[PDB]
């Protein structure tokens, strides 16, 4: 789930058209990975 | 060590080049040069230091735990063999080899350094080791194997992303493009300023950021300026704690011509008695003033010189004697009238110009295999 | 509490009153609690849109 | 028709290569306009969801 | 080889380029101005 | 002599007569999987750079499944029709040739068409009618399908990253499958399409009435 | 050699000349399989457990005698355990790849079954190719 969180992290940044990842990427991931540790 | 390894070679340019100014090199330098066990590096820079024969038992107590890490080495390459981790005798100078490299010379450094290159078969340490050769290329400024090992560098990144390894290398192609005269490339790989690093080598941020601004305000033209720097905020911010930098590249930009010149002389009297930039602080400020030059004088055609003093810079004799080094030099595209007190520009097309730098390679490259020639074949 | 949605409102209404009374960072990383709050919701019929 | 297997024995997988070529075959990628099926059987228990 | 019958006995262009232009010319060109504050 | 290239009757989906008439609008309740299978194929074939700059390593193909009537067949139609680059489409029980030799390379002409013809995108349906579990090496009619499954795992691993080559797969059993084609470097990215309950089922009645 | 390609002439199939070699079956097998080969440099806090299968592994190649000198056979298996997702596979294949081993694991399909041979009646057939590439370890999933 590390692996899970960190490499989606890029596709907020390219969602929102960055070249460099920032640090509210990576907590706005956690809570979907985690929403999935959330599902079932 | 190598990360506050920097600091020792600046000090080194402190205490050599100006001449008047060599007690707090030697003070400071000596403070961490018989400190952390360094031994090798100062005999040269005793000879251009003081007598300093007092020092000779500080040599022999340092030699003496030099002595003391070399035989535990010593104690460790065969309980490192009797059982085999990964090759625990260049795992143990896989760390030790550095120090090794600090404290000894480049030659001990760079057996054990090609030596322990074939442990690890990921390069996780293979990179660092280059990246520690490239260091100690540019301390003794070794500008042939820089060449090789940042080649070598660069083809490890590709497998991998690694960029905690290749925007680190670009701090070190930056440093080597702004070492020599190659500023539009130096700010080139200045670009991003942003994933750069609270480093070892520049601990203040904001000096590289006086560095890429530095290089910058030569190395791109309005557009770009008026973009890129003029917009960032991260650029903005750091200089928002800059008094003379956000002004000196305010005055630049906001048309403060005359002020221009007083932090222009501060810039480059501390870009004189700067270490890395001392080598072409004339070089800098003979290619801003024609910068400026051509800003100002680019706009009109009938502008009149006695115009430019009081509104530019003071003194109608030295903007006409600078001016006609110019045009004698053959840039700053005008031609001054002289007994009627008026300076004319014109236009030149993109043809004559640039025809002149392809004569100029073809001469270059004509000579060049010319002599080849002669050289192969007996 | 076990409540989750309620804070989407409140967060929400902390980005109203920041940037209306002109406090920006406060404000995107207020922003960004909603964003990350908001990730956990699988009902958001109108603080989605009002979020956006 | 069949269900579906969980690949017991050699026969049925070209069976079910046969079965789904007819499946894709009705409504994969085309206007199958005109053209009618008429199905019948004793037993719909024994069939495919798919189909 | 390299006998040489004898009947008779970057870091530097750009530079000197530097010296060919700038040779001897307003070496300590910092105080000039403020000289030429009062006579301009 | 050495050929130009050539494939057999997936010729590149001829574009006038081809396009599967479907809006993207067509579809209701489908904003995950749609807006996740754009950002999926063809984010990758404009935006390449991002891709490559910020270096996440695209994926090349892309599985799909679930339960029947989930909008597999729909959804690359939809694709198919506002997509820009070139797309070919083949129905995947179509390798099993009588003559030998023609099923191989009726599989290594089309990824040839996808390598010269354009940065295009490869869709095969029914992939149980390939891909299973078990064999058996005394009909010839299996080792014959083992030959195929041999040749289409070799030439999605003779690929360089480099060609915006991108496969799509829809199938209805998931288990009846072999995870070897499963495996990273080949798919990464498996998308069940589960039953809209209430909220994307009255989008898909606003729709159709 | 036996299990080579050559060339042959067609009138009278007399022996032309020797080809290149046939590729390995086994390298054929891992290249199908497709495990993620791995370092120690992306091994996460695991450091005493790798503490504990360099002693069971690490020892008794680079240091056979080690266990003569204590009289003591040497081990030969190894059952890791935990959840999924923590590190096995990487770990197994981290291990043989920094000892040079022939990381081979098994999954029991039928696509991997020609390479053994036509049919393999048991698993033992495996051990030829094993021991032709004798220093070599095997892998297994739950
Ligand atoms: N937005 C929608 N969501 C789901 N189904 C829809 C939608 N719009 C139309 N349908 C209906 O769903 C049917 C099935 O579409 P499609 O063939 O893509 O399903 P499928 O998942 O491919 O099932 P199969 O693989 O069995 O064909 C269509 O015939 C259509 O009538
Ligand atoms: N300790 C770890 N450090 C780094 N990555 C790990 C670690 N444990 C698991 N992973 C991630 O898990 C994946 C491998 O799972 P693994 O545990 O090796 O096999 P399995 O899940 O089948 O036991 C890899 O993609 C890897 O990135
Ligand atoms: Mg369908």
């Amino acid at each position: 789930e590390v692996k899970g969180v960190c490499t989606e992290a890029g596709m907020y940044a390219l969602r929102e058209r960055r070249v460099h990842v920032t640090q509210e990427d990576f907590e706005m991931a956690v809570a979907k990975v985690m929403q999935k540790d959330s599902e079932k | 060590p190598k990360n506050p390894d920097l600091r020792i070679a600046q000090l080194r340019f402190l205490l050599s080049l100006p001449e008047h100014r060599g007690d707090a090199a030697v003070r400071d330098e000596l403070m961490a040069a018989v400190r952390d066990n360094n031994m090798a590096p100062y005999y040269e820079a005793l000879c251009k230091s003081l007598d300093w024969q007092i020092d000779v038992d500080l040599l022999n107590k340092m030699k003496k735990a030099n002595e003391d890490e070399l035989k535990r080495l010593d104690e460790e390459l065969e309980d490192a063999e009797k059982n085999l981790g990964e090759s625990e005798i260049r795992d143990a100078m896989m760390a030790k080899a550095e120090y090794l490299c600090r404290i000894g010379d480049k030659e001990g450094a760079l057996t054990a350094f090609r030596k322990t290159y074939d442990k690890t078969v990921a390069l996780g340490h293979r990179l660092d080791i280059v990246f520690y050769l490239l260091r100690i290329g540019l301390f003794y400024m070794d500008n042939d194997l820089i060449t090789r090992n940042t080649e070598k560098a660069k083809s490890l990144i590709e497998e991998g992303g690694d960029w905690d390894r290749r925007n680190r290398l670009k701090v070190y192609q930056g440093l080597y493009c702004v070492a020599i005269r190659d500023f539009k490339q130096a700010a080139e790989l200045f670009l991003d300023t942003v994933s750069t690093f609270t480093s070892y080598e520049l601990m203040d941020y904001k000096t590289f950021v006086t560095y890429t601004v530095y290089v910058s305000m030569i190395a791109l033209e309005r557009p770009d300026l008026r973009e890129k720097v003029i917009k960032g905020a991260e650029i903005l911010e750091v200089l928002h704690s800059l008094p003379a930098v956000r002004q000196y590249l305010f005055s630049l930009y906001e048309c403060r011509y005359s002020v221009f010149f007083q932090s222009l002389a501060v810039v480059e009297q501390e870009m004189k008695k700067d270490w890395l930039f001392a080598p072409h602080y004339r070089y800098y400020v003979r290619e801003m003033r024609i910068h400026a030059y051509s800003q100002l004088l680019e706009s009109y055609r009938s502008l009149t010189l006695g115009y430019m003093a009081e509104a530019f810079g003071v003194g109608v004799e030295f903007i006409d004697q600078e001016l006609s080094r110019f045009i004698a030099a053959g840039r700053l595209h005008c031609k001054i009238d002289k007994v009627n007190e008026i300076v004319e520009t014109n236009r030149p097309d993109s043809k004559n110009w640039q025809y002149q730098e392809t004569i100029k390679k073809g001469d270059l490259l004509l000579n060049r295999v010319q002599k080849l020639s002669r050289v192969i074949n007996m | 509490m076990d409540d989750k949605a309620l804070l989407v409102e409140v967060q929400l209404l902390e980005s109203k009153t920041y940037h209306a009374l002109s406090n920006l960072p406060k404000a995107r990383a207020a922003l960004t609690s909603a964003r990350t709050t908001a990730n956990a919701i699988y009902c958001p019929p109108k603080l989605q849109a009002t979020l956006d | 028709g069949g269900r579906r297997f969980s690949e017991g024995t050699s026969a049925d997988r070209e069976i079910q290569r046969t079965l789904m070529e007819l499946l894709n075959q009705m409504d994969g990628f085309d206007t199958l306009h005109r053209v009618k099926m008429i199905m019948a059987t004793n037993r719909p228990d024994t069939l495919d969801p798919a189909l | 080889m390299s006998e040489k019958k004898q009947p008779v006995d970057e870091d530097n262009w750009d530079d000197d380029n530097v010296e060919d232009d700038f040779s001897n010319q307003l070496r300590a060109e910092l105080e000039k101005h403020g000289y030429k504050m009062e006579t301009s | 002599d050495v050929l130009p290239p050539e494939a057999d009757s997936s010729i590149m989906m001829l574009t006038s007569d081809q396009k599967p008439d479907v809006m993207y609008a067509d579809i209701g309740g489908m904003d995950i999987q749609k807006q996740e299978v754009r950002e999926a194929v063809e984010l990758p074939l404009t935006h390449f750079e991002l891709y490559k700059q910020i270096g996440i390593d695209p994926p090349r193909g892309v599985l799909m499944y679930g339960p029947p009537g989930c909008g597999k067949t729909m959804l690359a139609k939809a694709v198919a029709h506002h997509t820009t680059a070139a797309f070919i489409r083949v129905v995947g029980s179509e390798f099993v040739q009588k003559y030998l030799g023609e099923g191989p390379r009726m599989v290594r002409d089309v990824f040839r068409l996808a390598k010269e013809n354009a940065p295009a995108i490869i869709f095969i349906d029914e992939i149980d009618a390939i891909a299973t579990k078990r064999f058996d090496a005394q009909t010839g009619a299996d080792r014959e399908v083992q030959r195929i499954l041999l040749e289409l795992l070799n030439q999605m691993d003779g690929f360089d990253q480099n060609v915006n080559v991108k496969v799509i797969m829809a199938t209805n059993r998931a288990d009846t499958l072999d995870p070897a084609l499963l495996r990273p470097g080949r798919l990464d990215r498996k998308i069940e399409f589960p039953l809209p309950d209430r909220r994307q089922k009255r989008l898909i009645f606003s729709t159709i009435t | 050699t036996p299990n080579c390609r050559v060339a042959l002439r067609n009138d009278s199939y007399t022996l032309h000349k020797i080809l290149p070699n046939k590729v390995d079956p086994l390298v054929s097998l891992m290249m199908v399989e497709k495990v993620p080969d791995s370092t120690y440099e992306m091994i996460g806090g695991l450091d005493k457990q790798i503490k504990e299968i360099k002693e069971v592994i690490e020892l008794p190649v680079k240091h056979p005698e080690l266990f003569e000198a204590l009289g003591i056979a040497q081990p030969k298996g190894v059952l890791l355990y935990g959840p999924p997702g923590t590190g096995k596979t990487l770990l197994a294949r981290a291990v043989a790849h920094h000892t040079d081993c022939t990381f081979i694991r098994v999954s029991g399909s039928e696509l991997v079954q020609k390479f053994i041979g036509e049919g393999a009646r048991m698993v033992r057939e495996l051990f030829v190719m094993a021991r032709e590439h004798a220093p070599s370890i095997i892998f297994m999933d739950e």
